[PDB]
Parts: structure tokens; C-alpha cells; sequence
């Protein structure tokens, strides 16, 4: 369930597709917060026209190593 | 005048730091382990 | 009952330990102290000479190291004397070293031997 | 006004802080497009900031030298200068909800204490009884005052255990 | 019933030795010796660590404290249903029988036992420490 | 040595004697209870103060109490 | 016939007792001259997990 | 904790860094060999110096970390 | 065999383990627990101990005077007390290298010295000391006084000089002599010194033992005192242009009540302090004639206590029997004395920073910070001791039969209500203070500082306005120019006091805001929680539901075993033990608040504190991280400076604190098993088994472990904060 | 079904549902009424 959640977050609330075209400048992000009580500030400018929390789990690099290029596969 | 000499710290600091504590520790150690008659 | 192993039951190590002055059991305690003190002062003079605060300055590194070793030997002699005073207070054959007079003579012999060992280690480097 | 403070509608530091917040939000917005999700989210945050500052100034809050609103806790000053909405009305609101919760819990404990296994009802909550007591707890101040006046709110000293002193 | 006498020439259980045995206290202060009778050869656990084999017949063991002897007694009584007994031995050779002191185990009442340290009152009836103050030494109200 | 005391509220259940790990307590005849027995402490010189007897006592309050007193080789449970 | 009736509720008057000023059910009363003949059972266990205790005739009151 | 502290300081001091013209500039400037031999160096150059990013993170996307940094002390 | 040490405990002397030495050292002053101790012998030993303590105090004072006169710069500091740092004593350490030698060589000395932070320079300068000869004479005099006190202590133990038990119980005579002589006459003598020496020395006139009999303190010479024209002593005071130590701008008055501070020294007027001591001397002397001793007139404290019971019976028997339970219990008297002394120590700290009495003390920021922190920590420790002795009184000296129905018994009658209400107050304060802090932290983190809750302290600001501060604008009492209270003091002391309180450059009633409100609530939480732990431990000292017979085990015992669910830390000693941590936390909060507010004040930016004290991140970054930069840079790979000793002390305190956590977390059993393995290793090692121990090695007891862990915790706490405070305040200024 | 409802009536499940309801109510109130500081 946890792994499926990681793949779902990388497929619907991430910037993996944009990060593929620029992995040296775009920060990996796979978590977005809802705009409530002023917490939207946590959705930082990670690059690629995306706003979210910079993840450090390394799922982007692992997916790139496996040959995943689209959100449909995730 | 009561002013101590210039060499007073060079004699009192080593005394109070090594001679007096060694004597006090030795005497106290002998007193603690002394057996009652 | 107890655990016996070749380390604690080898005859070679038993003979080596019996040959040491502490396990002689029959010589004068002052002679034992002199021997132990010499053997200890000779090795003790080394660390203060090669690692003390004055180890880089010449013609005084050995002087300071030997003086420091002599002071350490004096402190150890005082420790031996207080140990003997606080250990023997009342009451094969019994070793005379484990007695008030025996341990006092042993401490005095250790002091003389330690100072002689320090002085010998100082002149051995000249 | 009170304590040498000035109203937030006239404080220069208040407007300066509003301009600073809008400036950093606009600076972050300058790096995105004009019809994208981050642009819409940043614009929504900017509108929320403007509405919040206007609502705080409209409420009559007092701002200090730092430009931040300051609350008045004294009932006399709050009722004399129109600051009862800061600390007075929320005080009574919390008292009502807190006493509501406490009264409902006390009623549930008294109700399940007369059963065969009260501990079982304490670990496994009886939902119908709890819901009925939760709905009936709206009149907790009147019921509490009546219980206090009848002498049934407290327990006698002879029925409470104490240490051997 | 008569007080038993320790037999120093009693076989000990088969044990290879351990580092949790006797120390200098046994040679300078005192030690304890436990003896029991076994119906057959059986492997038991030593209170000082390890597994020993008790032989058929008499069995003698040495321990540094009385708690080790009683722990072995409890193990032999509850598991193998035996009846062990121990003594306190001094370096001079004196032997003192310890348990069961009167030949009967203390958990069951036996005639002839005189009660000791029994207060004919309850805890709540104890006096305050102020009435015990300025005595010979630190005394609790329960001691009177 | 520690001070072990027995009180008259004892019911003679012998649970404290069975829980003693150094054989300090015992049972003596008595007439103040149904069990006709009472706990006793005739070997307090061997008590270590583990308070297992207090843990095994079922009376409220306890019928056996252990007050830590002077410390010796036996009371400290030292095997050296 | 001495002591409280079996099955009745009594209040404990022992100060050092855990159930002091608490109500407990009477189980049995000894007919001999024992110090604590009344047996009382309680619904709430003490710190030791016990729910019953023995009390004297003057240590319990019908409450 | 000492293991991860050593890893972080060693990587930020002698491995990680940017690449410039005829030279490599590290994150901390290679101060591990000169300051990791004393407790004062670990407290000042590693704990006090590197904690600046988490204490002044308020008002940005990493502010949450700062909040947790305080919560974890609690 | 039985050892000689300790001679006061036969049970401890028979202990063959290392616990004998530790317990003999920790039970040496517990005279009530000694073998064959009586009441008379107890009081005599306490009398001798009191004399020895006075001897130590006087010797310590003489030592400070001697070192300042020998290795200090008092003769140069009096010339320029604004730009010259005081010198504590010289430094003689063979471990110092060359850079450390030139680093500590400062303050005009010829070698490495220590810069004093105790403030004795300002105090001695204000009271009249000018040269090193004066300090030398004072040091010799105090050494002689110390020797006399030590001889008195030895003499009162010999036969024909030991006081009887009845002499020690004469409460009326002792109280009369302490109020009239120890307090009133001493204050009158201090007034004589201020009028005769301090005031003329502050006006450039030297008055010493060689000329005080030929120098008049006032030009009218005792005539106005005898004729009743006392107002003549307040005529012609020091003007606003008076230079301390010189005759320029000096006056002739000796007893004034101008109020406020001196325009140059920023301290209280010497004439005002002299007048203060004279008034309190008269009051204390008059109060010293209240009790009946040997002339029929006076009171009997037993009669006043017995005649003070309310008629409705609200207090039960009232104070009947309270005279006997206090006079016959030394722990009750010790607890009362420690409670009053702790409160007075706190009062000293507050009044000393707000109203500086010594010349050029407010400019010395390090001295002010160190003095305030020192007195507050001393006060906290003394308060904890007061409650601990109250618990000891309940266990060892309380008698329910003698105190039947009085207020003392009624306190234990409703102790559950007191503990429950203390718990409720502490819970409310903690929940709300922490909630407001976390809310402000979240608002500051999300970039919305205008959304944080900032409650203005209108009550304290209202009090400040009542004292004369017109910043808030309440305009009432002393703040209003048309009030009776204002007009009645405009000719005596209100001008100077108003000018000083309306000045924002001093510490006299500093401006407060929401941050002050929040930290004051944190202080209230600390006080209430420490009080809850101490009060609960004192009331439950005689027993509880878990341990109904706790009084039969003494004040300090390990536990009652793992039975009945577990009884760890059940004694009253353990309650005091847990309360010491809360006391350290409370004093830490008050000293943190004091240091940060004063640091921002001295730096000229109070807005920094006003805007960063509302959230905990501001406290951690703008106060702890920002002010420790110079501290941790005392020694670095590039060299070192004079501030390296504080960096070493900082790390030293951290190490001691962490070492305390070991005795605090790990418990006895593990260490005892480890020590047993070590015993086996020593017994089975050749060439080393020939040397045997005299005491059997055992692990530290549970109570000893708690005490050792708390001692390390407190030492590390104190040393760490002292090093940080002194280094930050001295380096910044 | 009776046993399942009894399981749902246990303290952790009831606490979870109640806290989810209370948190949802507070979140929705703060969503429709953003940044409420004073009454």
C-alpha cells in the first residue's frame, strides 16, 4: 500500500515528467499541500512550473533508472 | 604593607595545588581505612 | 568449579610469573622493591622525555622528562606507603612482604630503585 | 489609544508589512506564467492576504510599534473601547463549549455507573446513550446551576477516600 | 529428627567449570555448601551459569552466597521434586546448618517454632517518629 | 541488618514465606486467624531487602514490612 | 449472628486501608474470637490487584 | 548520531561542492581537516554554522522543517 | 572489622563496602541521625557549626579584599570607572602557552589577570574605599574577625562554656536582641559610616581613622539633632553637576530623600541611603522591645498565638499549640528561615538591577547580569531547601496529638484540594502558554506575523502608569498632574523618581509588551509547578494511598519495591529531587528573559526583543544562536583570545550536564552486575591480585545515584549559563 | 453485524471518528472563513 501510494503520488502530484527533461535544475517533488490556514507556503517553487515539497526519497532517480518516462506507467 | 613577594604565586600555587592536596588525601585515606580497636 | 584454560595453566607462563620478583616468596622486600622500582623507572622516563611540553627544545627535553619521571616515582612511592599503612593493620609459608614492616620496606626500596632507574635512563640517552 | 497603541487602520508599520507580504508573493509569482496552477494559487494567496489585512483593520484592532495587532484582555477597556470581540466573547464561547463537553462526559459516567459492568461501557462506548446525552447537553449551564443549588453536584466528604494523613 | 552433619567427601555433580564460581570471600570470610539426593542422573541449570549433571545419589555443591543455594533448592524442589539442604562453612572448618532449620520447610507450620519479630498490632497503630526521636540511633516506630 | 516485622493482620496464607529468596520468614502456630498460623522472621540477618514478601502479601495494608537498615555483606547480597 | 449480615454493604473505617470510606459487600463473618472476622469484597481492586480484605467488627459500619 | 554527523561534515567539506574554472569549491570550504579534531570545532563549525539554514527558514518553503526542528527539541 | 570512620554512625562503620565512605560524607551534618544524640548536644553542635560558617564567610570576604588590593587595579579604576575593567586576581598557570599569556594580560596589569564580574569594585568605591591600603586593612580586620569566630566555635564546645537547652529556647530574648541589636544597631552603625565616611569621601574629603574624630559630618555639628530641627540635615544637597569623588558640585546635606538616581553614577544618592538606614534602624530598634523577657512588660508569643483563633471556627483551633511545634522543631524554623531568605534574595536581585545602589554599576553590563543571575539561582536553591525542610518537619517533628485542630492539622486535612488546585493552575498555564507560543511560531513560519496572538499586559502597564510612567497614557495617581498622591510628594521625592522612571535608558520599570506578558506567564507556570511538586511532597511525606506508612521509613529512602504496581520515587526526598529540575528550568526562564531584554536595551534596539520574544524561534535564534558566536570563537584553529576560558567552561558545563544524564537514566542493577564482573577480573589477574581493596566495590545506591546525577545536572547547568552570559555580555560590550 | 457495530463502538474507533469529524469541522470553518482572529 505504501509503495502504491508513492507511485500514485509520483504519477498525480509530482513533476517527474518535467524533471526528466531537466534533472540537473528541477528539484524533485511529489507532495502538494492544500491551501488551508496559510500552509500553502510549503508548496515551494521546485521548478518545471510546479509547486510542492522537495522530496528526498530518491524515487525520481529510481524511476529514471527503470526507464519510466510517463505518469501513466507510475 | 602586606604585599607578598613577586615569587609568591610560583610557590603557593604549586603548594596548594599539589603538595597540600597530596598530604590531605593521604592523611584522609589513612584515616578512612583505619580499623577500630 | 573454576574454569581452566591453557592460558592460565601453561607451565611456561607459570614459570615466567614465578621468576618475577613479586612472586619470589623468600627474598627481602626491600630488594624486591629496588628491582621493581628500577624496572619501572627505566620505562617511565621515556614518555615524559619524548612527549612532554618541552620535547622539541634541545638539551632540556631529557632533563624535564627525567624530572617528571622522578616526580611520578615519588608519587607512586607515597601511594605504596599509604597502601601499606591502610592494608596491614592487624593479624606454603606466609610472605613477609604482606605485612606493615614488609610493605614499608618494599615502598622505600621502590622509591630508591625508581629514582636510580630514572637517573640511569637519563644518562643512558647521553 | 489603550497602552499608547494606535489603530491598525492608521499604523504605518501595518501597511508596510502588508506591502512587504504582497511584494514577496508578487516576486514569487513573477517567475511563473499567467494562466497556470502556481499563478492562480499565488493570486489566491495574495487576495487572501489583502482580505485578511482589510478585515483586521476593519475590526478595529490596535497595532503596536511593530505593526502587528494587539489584543485587550481587560473587560473594562474592551467594553469601553469596542474590543470585546478579542478577549471576552471568545472567553464565554470557550466556557460554553468546554462546560458542554465536561457536562456530557459527567452525565455519561453517571449514567453508566449504575450498570452491571461500567468499565465495559467505558472502553466500548454506548453510541445511542452518548448521542442522546450529547444532544441533551445544550442546556448544560442551567442544568449545572440547578444541580449545584440542589446539592447533588458534589459528593459528601464521608464518601470520598483519603490518605491516613 | 536430628541436625545433619556435613560430609566433605561427597561427590559433586558433573560440571566442566565456570567463571561464576567462588571468589576470595570463600577463603577469607565464608561460603555455602548444598547437598541433596537424586534418584537418577539428570541435567540441571547451575545458578552461577551453565548446565551440570547431578549424579545418582548424594550431590554436593559450593556457592558464594545463601541466595544461590536457596535458588538451587527451589529449582530442585519444584522441578525434580527433591529435598536439598545447605550449610554455611567458615574457613576455620565450622559448619552451620541453615535450611530447613528445624528439618521441616518454613512454608508449612511446624511445632516448636517460636515466633520472632511479631508485632501484636497493625501498621496503622504505629506511633509517630517524634515519639522515637533522640533514641540511641536511627530507629523506626515499628521497631518498638 | 534490615528490619522485618510481622503484624497481627496476617491471615497465615504462607505466600510471603514461599516468596522469600533467602529463607528469612517461616510459619509458627497461632490462634488469631482461621489458618491458625502466623508469619515469623527469625533469620533477619540473612535478609537482603528485596521486598518480595511485601509483594506476595494479600492483606490491606501489608502484614509484613521490610525497613532497610544497616548494610553488611549478607544484606548487600555480595558473593565476594 | 455477631457482625453484619452476609451480603450487606458496609463502609470501611480502617485509615491505612485502600478502601477507606468506600462501600464493600460482606462475604462472611467468622464466629470465633478472631481479630478481623468480617470479610469484605470490593468492586475496585487496590494497587496490588486484590479485591477482598478482612476487617474487625468496629472497623466496618453499615452504610 | 556521531556517524551521520561525520558523514555530513565530511561530504560537505571534502566531496560535495561546485566546479569552477581550474578549481573546485566545496560547501564548507574544506574545514573538516582543520576543525574536526576538537569538540569546539564540531559545536561551532558544524552544529552552530550549519544550523543557520533551519533557524532562518521561517517565511519560506522550508519553514516546516524549522517548526519540526523546534518540535523535536520539545 | 569495624572502621573508625564514620565515628557518628556505628551501623555505617560496620559496612564493608565503599558505600560507607559515601554515606559517612553525606550524613555528617545530619546530627539528628547520629548515635547517642540528645537535644542539648544537638543545639550545641549547631551553635559550633554556625560559628564555623561565619568564620568561613569572613575569611572568604577577607580573601577577596586581599586579592583586589594585591593583584587588582582599584587605584586606577577609581580614576576612570567607565573605561577601565576591574581585575579580580592574577593568573599563575604553568599550562598557559605564550598566546594565552598575552591574551589574558589586559586591564593595565603586568601579567595575565581575571576581569572581575562580582561588582565589589563599585560597592567598595561607593562605601568609601579609595586606595589599596584601605582594602588591605579591611582584609586584615576581616581575617581577625574570622579567627575570633572560629575560636568562639571551638570555645562553645568545651565544658563551662556549653549553653544549656533552656538558653537555646529563649525565643523572646533572641527575637528582641536580633530585632534591636543585630538589625537595628547594625543599621544605625552603617548609617554612622555612610554619614561619617561614604558621604564625605564622595565629596572629595578623605575621612579615615586618623581624622574622623576631628572632621564634622555636618557643619552644624549635632545641634539640629538634639534641638529637633532635623530638616537642617536635608539642606543643601548634591546638585545635578556633582562629580563623584570630587568637591565640584557637592553639597552639605547628610540625610535626604531626593529619590531617583545620581546624574553621573546612575545610582542611588548616598544621603538617601544613609537616611534609609537611619529610618529602618529606628524602626528595628523600636520593634526590638515587643517581647517579654525579664521586666514584666512585653509579649509572650504563646499568648499571641493562642489568642488568634476566629470565632466562627473557620480555622478550627486556630494557632493553639503552634508555639510548641515551632520552638521544639528545628526543621520548622529552618524552613521558615529559608523561605524568607529565598524571597529576600529574589527581592535583592530585582531591586539591585532596577535601582542600582553602587556608583557606575549600571554601565557595567556584565556585573549587572552576573549579579542578577547569581542571586536568582541562589534564591531558587534556597526556596527548594525551605520546602524540603518543611517535608522533613512533617516526617520527623510533626505531632498530630499536639497540633489537634489547629491550622497545621487542617492543612493536611485538605491536602488533596491543594495539590489538585496546584495541578489545575499548572496545567492551565502550561497548556495556554505553550499553545500561544506554538501558534505564534506557526504564524511566523507561514509568513503571517500579523496573525499571531499578542495579548497586551494592561494590568502591569496599569501598575507602571500608577508609578508615574506616562508612556501608556492612563494618566492616574502619579501619572496625573492633578492627583492628591502626586501633589503630596512633589516637594519630597516625586521629582527625582519621576525623572528616573520616565527615562527609557535605565532599568527602572522597563517598557513591556506582549512578549513580556507571555514570558511572565511562563514564569508563573514554573513557579506554580515547582510549588506543586514541593507542596505535594511535603503533604504526602507522612503517607498516601500507595504508602500509608511512609512516615515510618524516614524522609529519604530508596523506594518500597516493585510491589503494588511499583513505588519508584515515592519518598519526599524524591519530590524535592524532581522539583530541583523545575527550579532550574524556572530560573533559566527568568534569567533568559532578563538577559535578552537587557541585551536588547544595552544594544540600543529594544524592537528586536519586542518583535522576537513572541515566538520560541526568535528566542532560539536571535538570543541563543546570535549571542553565542563570540563565545564559541574563544579558541579556533587560527588562534585564541581572552574569551577562550569561557568557551572551555561552556563545553565543561555541557560535559558535566551530559555526565549527569548517565546517573539520571541508567540505574543501579546494571552497574552492580558490571562491578561484579570487574571484581572477578581483578581477583583472577596475576601481578595485580597481590593488591586488594579495603572496601568491597559496590554500585552507588539509588538515593546516592539521584543525588550525584542532580549535582552534575545543576553544576553543568550553572557553569554553562554563567560562561555564556559572561562571554556574551563582555564581548558585546 | 451486531459484533461489527460493537467493534466500531470501541474507544479507538470512536475516538478516530470523533476526532476526524471535529478536525473536518474546524478545517471547513477555516476554509470558508479564512484567517479568523477576532469575533
Amino acid at each position: 500500500i505504501w509503495l502504491s501510494g508513492m507511485y500514485f503520488h509520483g504519477a498525480r502530484f509530482s513533476n517527474y515528467e518535467a524533471w526528466l527533461s531537466d534533472p540537473t535544475h528541477i528539484k524533485p517533488s511529489a507532495q502538494v499541500v492544500w491551501p488551508i490556514v496559510g500552509q500553502e507556503i510549503l508548496n515551494g517553487d521546485v521548478g518545471g512550473g510546479f509547486q510542492g515539497i522537495q522530496i528526498t526519497s530518491g524515487f525520481f532517480q529510481l524511476w529514471r533508472a527503470s526507464g519510466i518516462t510517463s505518469e501513466l506507467q507510475l | 604593607p602586606f604585599v607578598p613577594p613577586s615569587w609568591a604565586p610560583s610557590v603557593f600555587v604549586p603548594l596548594t595545588g599539589l603538595v597540600l592536596p597530596a598530604i590531605a588525601m593521604a592523611t584522609l585515606f589513612v584515616y578512612i581505612e583505619k580499623e577500630a580497636p | 568449579g573454576m574454569l581452566e584454560t591453557p592460558v592460565t595453566s601453561a607451565p611456561i607462563v607459570a614459570t615466567y610469573l614465578s621468576n618475577l620478583p613479586a612472586y619470589r616468596t623468600g627474598v627481602a622486600p626491600v630488594l624486591r622493591g629496588v628491582e621493581i622500582g628500577l624496572a619501572h623507572g627505566f620505562l617511565l622516563a621515556g614518555p615524559f622525555i619524548k612527549l612532554g611540553p618541552l620535547r622539541n627544545v634541545p638539551e632540556t627535553a631529557e632533563i624535564a622528562g627525567s624530572l617528571s619521571a622522578a616526580g611520578l616515582v615519588l608519587i607512586l612511592a607515597l601511594c605504596l606507603s599509604i597502601y601499606g599503612s591502610a592494608q596491614f593493620q592487624s593479624t606454603v609459608a606466609r610472605d613477609p612482604l604482606f605485612s606493615a614492616d614488609g610493605w614499608s620496606e618494599f615502598a622505600a626500596g621502590f622509591l630508591v630503585g625508581g629514582e636510580a632507574g630514572v637517573a640511569w635512563a637519563y644518562v643512558c640517552t647521553q | 489609544d489603550i497602552a499608547g497603541l494606535t489603530p491598525c487602520s492608521e499604523s504605518k508599520a501595518y501597511a508596510k508589512l502588508e506591502k512587504k507580504e504582497l511584494k514577496t508573493l508578487e516576486k514569487r509569482l513573477k517567475q511563473y506564467e499567467a494562466d497556470s496552477a502556481p499563478a492562480v494559487a499565488l493570486k489566491a494567496t495574495m487576495e487572501r492576504t489583502k482580505a485578511r489585512f482589510a478585515n483586521y483593520a476593519k475590526a478595529g484592532l490596535l497595532c503596536g510599534n511593530d505593526g502587528l495587532p494587539h489584543l485587550i484582555a481587560d473587560p473594562g477597556l474592551a467594553l469601553k473601547y469596542g474590543h470585546a470581540g478579542e478577549v471576552f466573547i471568545p472567553t464565554f464561547g470557550f466556557l460554553y463549549v468546554a462546560g458542554y463537553i465536561g457536562y456530557v462526559g459527567r452525565q455519561y459516567l453517571i449514567a453508566v455507573k449504575g450498570e452491571a459492568k461500567p468499565t465495559d461501557k467505558e472502553i466500548i462506548i454506548d453510541v445511542p446513550l452518548a448521542t442522546k446525552l450529547a444532544w441533551q447537553g445544550a442546556g448544560w449551564p442551567l442544568a449545572a446551576v440547578q444541580e449545584l443549588q440542589r446539592g447533588t453536584l458534589l459528593e459528601k466528604e464521608e464518601n470520598i477516600t483519603v490518605s491516613p494523613r | 529428627w536430628t541436625v545433619p552433619t556435613l560430609n566433605p567427601d561427597t561427590p559433586s555433580p558433573i560440571f566442566g567449570g565456570s567463571t561464576g564460581g567462588l571468589l576470595r570471600k570463600a577463603q577469607t570470610e565464608e561460603f555455602y555448601v548444598i547437598t541433596w539426593e537424586a534418584k537418577k542422573e539428570q541435567i540441571f541449570e547451575m545458578p552461577t551459569g551453565g548446565a551440570a549433571i547431578m549424579r545418582q545419589g548424594p550431590n554436593l555443591l559450593k556457592f558464594g552466597k545463601k541466595e544461590q543455594c536457596l535458588a538451587l533448592t527451589t529449582q530442585l524442589r519444584n522441578k525434580f521434586k527433591l529435598t536439598p539442604c545447605f550449610y554455611r562453612v567458615f574457613p576455620d572448618g565450622k559448619v552451620q546448618y541453615l535450611h530447613p532449620a528445624d528439618g521441616v520447610y518454613p512454608e508449612k507450620v511446624n511445632a516448636g517454632r517460636v515466633g520472632a519479630n511479631q508485632n501484636m498490632r497493625r501498621i496503622g497503630q504505629n506511633v509517630n517518629p517524634i515519639k522515637v526521636k533522640f533514641s540511641g540511633r536511627m530507629m523506626s516506630p515499628a521497631e518498638i | 541488618a534490615h528490619i522485618v516485622k510481622i503484624y497481627d493482620t496476617c491471615i497465615g496464607c504462607t505466600q510471603c514465606v514461599r516468596a522469600c529468596p533467602l529463607d528469612v520468614l517461616e510459619m509458627v502456630p497461632w490462634d488469631g486467624c482461621k489458618a491458625s498460623q502466623m508469619a515469623s522472621a527469625p533469620r533477619t540477618e540473612d535478609c537482603v531487602g528485596c521486598k518480595r514478601c511485601e509483594t506476595a502479601c494479600p492483606t490491606d495494608f501489608l502484614s509484613v514490612r521490610v525497613y532497610l537498615g544497616s548494610e553488611s555483606t549478607r544484606s548487600m547480597g555480595l558473593s565476594y | 449472628e455477631v457482625g453484619p449480615k452476609r451480603g450487606s454493604l458496609v463502609k470501611i473505617l480502617r485509615p491505612e486501608s485502600y478502601w477507606f470510606n468506600q462501600v464493600g459487600k460482606v462475604v462472611s463473618v467468622d464466629q470465633s474470637g478472631v481479630r478481623y472476622p468480617v470479610v469484605v469484597r470490593f468492586e475496585n481492586q487496590n494497587y496490588a490487584g486484590v479485591t477482598t480484605n478482612n476487617y474487625a467488627l468496629d472497623e466496618v459500619v453499615a452504610a | 548520531s556521531i556517524v551521520i554527523f561525520h558523514f555530513s561534515w565530511k561530504m560537505q567539506s571534502d566531496v560535495w561542492g561546485t566546479v569552477t574554472a581550474s578549481g573546485v569549491s566545496h560547501i564548507t570550504g574544506g574545514n573538516f581537516a582543520q576543525s574536526a579534531n576538537t569538540i569546539n570545532g564540531w559545536l561551532r563549525d558544524f552544529l552552530w554554522a550549519q544550523s543557520s539554514q533551519v533557524i532562518q527558514s521561517y517565511g519560506s518553503a522550508l519553514s516546516a522543517y524549522g517548526l519540526i526542528f523546534l518540535g523535536a527539541h520539545f | 572489622a569495624t572502621k573508625l570512620f564514620p565515628k557518628f554512625s556505628q551501623g555505617l562503620a560496620q559496612d564493608p563496602t565503599t558505600r560507607r565512605i559515601w554515606y559517612g560524607l553525606a550524613m555528617a551534618h545530619d546530627f539528628e541521625s547520629h548515635d547517642g544524640m540528645t537535644e542539648e548536644n544537638l543545639y550545641q553542635k549547631i551553635f559550633a557549626s554556625h560559628f564555623g560558617q561565619l568564620s568561613i564567610i569572613f575569611l572568604w570576604t577577607s580573601g577577596n579584599l586581599f586579592h583586589v588590593a594585591w593583584q587588582g587595579n582599584f587605584e586606577q579604576w577609581v580614576t576612570d570607572p567607565v573605561h577601565i575593567r576591574p581585575i579580580a586576581h592574577a593568573i599563575w598557570d604553568p599550562h598557559f602557552g605564550q598566546p594565552a599569556v598575552e591574551a589574558f594580560t589586559r586591564g593595565g596589569a603586568s601579567g595575565p589577570v581575571n576581569i572581575s564580574t562580582s561588582g565589589v569594585y563599585q560597592w567598595w568605591y561607593t562605601i568609601g574605599m579609595r586606595t589599596n591600603q584601605d582594602l588591605y586593612v579591611g582584609s586584615v580586620f576581616l581575617a581577625l574577625v574570622s579567627a575570633i569566630f572560629l575560636f568562639a566555635g571551638w570555645l562553645h564546645l568545651q565544658p563551662n562554656f556549653q549553653p544549656s537547652l533552656s538558653w537555646f529556647k529563649d525565643a523572646e530574648s533572641r527575637l528582641n536582641h536580633h530585632l534591636s541589636g543585630l538589625f537595628g544597631v547594625s543599621s544605625l552603625a552603617w548609617t554612622g559610616h555612610l554619614v561619617h565616611v561614604a558621604i564625605p569621601e564622595s565629596r572629595g574629603q578623605h575621612v579615615g581613622w586618623d581624622n574622623f574624630l576631628s572632621v564634622l559630618p555636618h557643619p552644624q555639628g549635632l545641634t539640629p539633632f538634639f534641638t529637633g530641627n532635623w530638616a537642617a540635615y536635608a539642606q543643601s544637597p548634591d546638585t545635578a553637576s556633582h562629580v563623584f569623588g570630587t568637591a565640584q558640585g557637592s553639597g552639605q546635606a547628610i540625610l535626604t530623600f531626593l529619590g531617583g538616581f545620581h546624574p553621573q553614577t546612575q545610582s542611588l544618592w548616598l544621603t538617601d541611603m544613609a537616611h534609609h538606614h537611619l529610618a529602618i534602624a529606628v524602626i528595628f530598634i523600636v520593634a526590638g522591645h515587643m517581647y517579654r523577657t525579664n521586666f514584666g512588660i512585653g509579649h509572650r508569643m504563646q499568648a499571641i498565638l493562642e489568642a488568634h483563633t476566629p470565632p466562627s471556627g473557620s480555622l478550627g483551633a486556630g494557632h493553639k499549640g503552634l508555639f510548641d511545634t515551632v520552638n521544639n522543631s528545628l526543621h520548622f524554623q529552618l524552613g521558615l528561615a529559608l523561605a524568607s531568605v529565598g524571597t529576600i534574595t529574589s527581592l535583592v536581585a530585582q531591586h539591585m538591577y532596577s535601582l542600582p545602589p553602587y556608583a557606575f554599576q549600571a554601565i557595567d553590563f556584565t556585573t549587572q547580569a552576573a549579579l542578577y543571575t547569581h542571586h536568582q539561582y541562589i534564591a531558587g536553591f534556597i526556596m527548594c531547601g525551605a520546602f524540603a525542610h518543611g517535608a522533613i518537619f512533617f516526617i520527623r517533628d510533626y505531632d498530630p496529638e499536639q497540633n489537634k485542630g489547629n491550622v497545621l492539622a487542617r492543612m493536611l486535612d485538605h491536602k488533596e484540594a491543594l495539590i489538585s488546585h496546584l495541578s489545575w493552575v499548572s496545567l492551565f498555564l502550561g497548556f495556554h502558554t505553550l499553545g500561544l507560543y506554538v501558534h505564534n511560531d506557526v504564524m511566523q513560519a507561514f509568513g503571517t506575523p500579523e496573525k499571531q496572538i499578542l495579548i497586551e499586559p494592561v494590568f502591569a502597564q496599569w501598575i507602571q502608569a500608577a508609578h508615574g510612567k506616562a508612556l501608556y497614557g492612563f494618566d492616574f495617581l502619579l501619572s496625573s498632574k492633578t492627583s492628591a498622591a502626586f501633589a503630596n510628594g512633589q516637594s519630597l521625592w516625586l521629582p527625582g523618581w519621576l525623572d528616573a522612571i520616565n527615562n527609557n535608558q535605565n532599568s527602572l520599570f522597563l517598557t513591556i509588551g506582549p512578549g513580556d506578558f507571555l514570558v511572565h506567564h511562563a514564569i508563573a507556570l514554573g513557579l506554580h509547578t515547582t510549588t506543586l511538586i514541593l507542596v505535594k511532597g511535603a503533604l504526602d511525606a507522612r503517607g498516601s494511598k500507595l504508602m500509608p506508612d511512609k512516615k515510618d521509613f524516614g524522609y529519604s529512602f530508596p523506594c518500597d519495591g516493585p510491589g503494588r504496581g511499583g513505588t519508584c520515587d515515592i519518598s519526599a526526598y524524591d519530590a524535592f529531587y524532581l522539583a530541583v529540575f523545575w527550579m532550574l528550568n524556572t530560573i533559566g526562564w527568568v534569567t533568559f528573559y532578563w538577559h535578552w531584554k537587557h541585551l536588547t536595551l544595552w544594544q540600543g534596539n529594544v524592537a528586536q526583543f519586542d518583535e522576537s520574544s513572541t515566538y520560541l524561534m526568535g528566542w532560539l535564534r536571535d538570543y541563543l544562536w546570535l549571542n553565542s558566536s563570540q563565545l564559541i570563537n574563544g579558541y579556533n584553529p587560527f588562534g585564541m583570545n581572552s574569551l577562550s576560558v569561557w568557551a572551555w567552561t561552556f563545553l565543561f558545563g555541557h560535559l558535566i550536564y551530559a555526565t549527569g544524564f548517565m546517573f539520571l537514566i541508567s540505574w543501579r542493577g546494571y552497574w552492580q552486575e558490571l562491578i561484579e564482573t570487574l571484581v572477578w577480573a581483578h581477583e583472577k589477574t596475576p601481578l595485580a591480585n597481590l593488591v586488594y581493596w579495603k572496601d568491597k566495590p559496590v554500585a552507588l545506591s539509588i538515593v546516592q545515584a539521584r543525588l550525584v546525577g542532580l549535582a552534575h545536572f545543576s553544576v553543568g547547568y550553572i557553569f554553562t549559563y554563567a560562561a555564556f552570559l559572561i562571554a556574551s555580555t563582555s564581548g558585546r560590550f | 453485524m451486531k459484533d461489527f457495530t460493537t467493534y466500531l463502538s470501541t474507544a479507538p474507533v470512536i475516538a478516530t471518528i470523533w476526532f476526524t469529524f471535529t478536525a473536518g469541522l474546524l478545517i471547513e470553518i477555516n476554509r470558508y472563513f479564512p484567517d479568523p482572529l477576532v469575533f
